[PDB]
């Protein structure tokens, strides 16, 4: 069986979907 | 606000804003000192004066105190921006290493005071200008070739392939069968009008042995090139010979695999479930894929390799010169990216070795 | 408290749909995993996968975490100033697909799922930290 634990610290569309929506502006 | 995407080139450097379609700046990655520092074009300008420096080899840095030169006067001359106000892109080659990724953040964070910053392999920007998440990049620039297979955004680097030649090697070699027709290419400008002549009239036979063959005869091959100063260059058989040698290396002496080699390998390295989309994913990226040709000889000879692929087309995008940046100003414009910063917390926290665990 | 207030941990930010500690020494076995999720289900065959000696056949189609198909992006699992691999999971039909980092610890493997559209970045980010409190452990 497991060994005690140690304390813890104490301190849909898609991608490519975006992508094809991006729309880039003229320079400028 | 406005993040900045660098595309930092062995010949070129390509930077501006994301969510702009171009970018501002582009100018050649050169840092010339005297000699007994001039970046970019004035550097090239006053060449003959000044020790020119290439701080970036085969896609990778090589000289830090020139490439911070670099990026001072891609902010501060080309672009006229302030970086601690700006999240900042910075684009890597495919295999990079390690120690190099965390100097890149070391300087970015520490010296220029960025807000935020990533790294992106270069093959990855392209595939995003293209559209796709999964495919692979063919990238060839003027010092280094690569073929760099992605699932869903991420490389996967067992299976990157290199092969040992680019521009600046095709460029060599057009000056040398130019030569042996017999011109002379002694000067440095004289060398950049070989590569005018290799950009304008070179191209990527379908049939070489055929071509060669039917050369001395065509009607058709044979091209002039005319100087402003009325000075006239012609070229036949070595306007597809210059370009041969990215399927056939040993045209400069090597035995290395050629690009249709180095792609089929890539893929056979990948997972067997992704290779189909790979082959239907197939994207040239990179000024030294520009050639006329270059597709539909790509596309015969992965056929020959792989019969599977024989109606599949490679994919060309028009705008693959600049396809790195474009790619890399359309993900740091886009909300999925907010998440993928490195902030200055986390630099802080953790120090230049975030870059690994944050950026791949 | 126990191994389940790590699992607890490793959700607690909302960025991951899975999270597992399996032991790999002294107790090999999963030690706590996120209930009815795809880690609790991590084979002895699978941890083997991911600890042993052939680290190329795994890039012939993949491995298998709790029968769940991934495939590998980066290992540097058996490296000691690294001590971690990143996948992805594959998929049929165009269903969504999600990064999973493992790390290494003395004893313990940590496993995390992110959720769809979660960078693998924050999750390596997040399993590394939590190997690296670990290790400082002596675990
Ligand atoms: N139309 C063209 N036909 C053939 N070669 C071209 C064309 N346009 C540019 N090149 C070549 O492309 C190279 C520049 O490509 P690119 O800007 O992609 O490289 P880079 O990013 O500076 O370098 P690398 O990617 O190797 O670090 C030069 O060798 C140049 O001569
Ligand atoms: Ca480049």
């Amino acid at each position: 069986g497991p060994p005690p634990a140690p304390p813890l610290p104490a301190a849909a569309p898609g991608l490519a979907a975006a992508i094809a929506g991006a729309k880039l502006r003229k320079v400028s | 606000t406005t993040a900045l995407v660098c595309d930092n080139g062995s010949g070129l450097v390509k930077a501006g804003f994301a969510g702009d379609d171009a970018p501002r700046a582009v100018f050649p990655s050169i840092v010339g000192r005297p000699r007994h520092s001039y970046v970019g074009d004035e550097a090239q300008s006053k060449r003959g004066i000044l020790t020119l420096k290439y701080p970036i080899e085969h896609g990778i840095i090589t000289n830090w105190d020139d490439m911070e030169k670099i990026w001072h006067h891609t902010f501060y001359n080309e672009l006229r921006v302030a970086p601690e106000e700006h999240p900042t892109l910075l684009t890597e080659a495919p295999l990079n290493p390690k120690a190099n990724r965390e100097k890149m953040t070391q300087i970015m964070f520490e010296t220029f005071n960025v807000p935020a910053m990533y790294v992106a392999i270069q093959a990855v920007l392209s595939l995003y200008a293209s559209g796709r998440t999964t495919g692979i990049v063919l990238d060839s620039g003027d010092g280094v070739t690569h073929n760099v297979p992605i699932y869903e955004g991420y490389a996967l680097p067992h299976a990157i392939m290199r092969l040992d030649l680019a521009g600046r090697d095709l460029t060599d070699y057009l000056m040398k069968i130019l030569t042996e027709r017999g011109y002379s290419f002694v000067t440095t400008a004289e060398r950049e009008i070989v590569r005018d002549i290799k950009e304008k009239l070179c191209y990527v036979a379908l049939d070489f042995e055929n071509e060669m063959a039917t050369a001395a005869s065509s009607s058709s091959l044979e091209k002039s090139y005319e100087l402003p100063d009325g000075q006239v260059i012609t070229i036949g058989n070595e306007r597809f010979r210059c370009p041969e040698t990215l399927f056939q290396p040993s045209f400069i002496g090597m035995e290395s695999a050629g690009i249709h080699e180095t792609t089929y390998n890539s893929i056979m390295k990948c997972d067997i479930d992704i290779r189909k989309d790979l082959y239907a994913n197939n994207v040239m990226s990179g000024g030294t894929t520009m050639y006329p040709g270059i597709a539909d000889r790509m596309q015969k000879e992965i056929t020959a390799l792989a019969p599977s692929t024989m109606k599949i087309k490679i994919i060309a995008p028009p705008e693959r010169k600049y396809s790195v940046w474009i790619g890399g100003s359309i993900l740091a414009s886009l909300s999925t990216f907010q998440q993928m910063w490195i902030t200055k917390q986390e630099y802080d926290e953790a120090g230049p070795s975030i870059v690994h665990r944050k950026c791949f | 408290a126990g191994w389940n207030a790590y699992i607890d941990n490793l959700m607690a930010d909302g960025t991951c749909q899975d999270a597992a500690i399996v032991g790999y020494k002294d107790s090999p076995s999963v030690w706590a995993a996120v209930p009815g999720k795809t880690f609790v289900n991590i084979t002895p065959a699978e941890v083997g996968v991911l600890v042993g000696k052939d680290r190329s056949s795994f890039y012939v189609n993949g491995l298998t975490l709790g029968g769940q198909k991934c495939s590998v992006i980066r290992d540097s699992l058996l490296q000691d100033g690294e001590f971690s691999m990143d996948l992805r999971t594959k998929s049929t039909g165009g269903a969504p697909t999600f990064n999973v980092t493992v790390t290494k610890t003395d004893k313990t493997l940590v496993l995390l799922m992110g959720k769809e559209g979660v960078h693998g970045g924050l999750i390596n980010k997040k399993c590394y930290e939590m190997a690296s409190h670990l290790r400082r452990s002596q675990y």
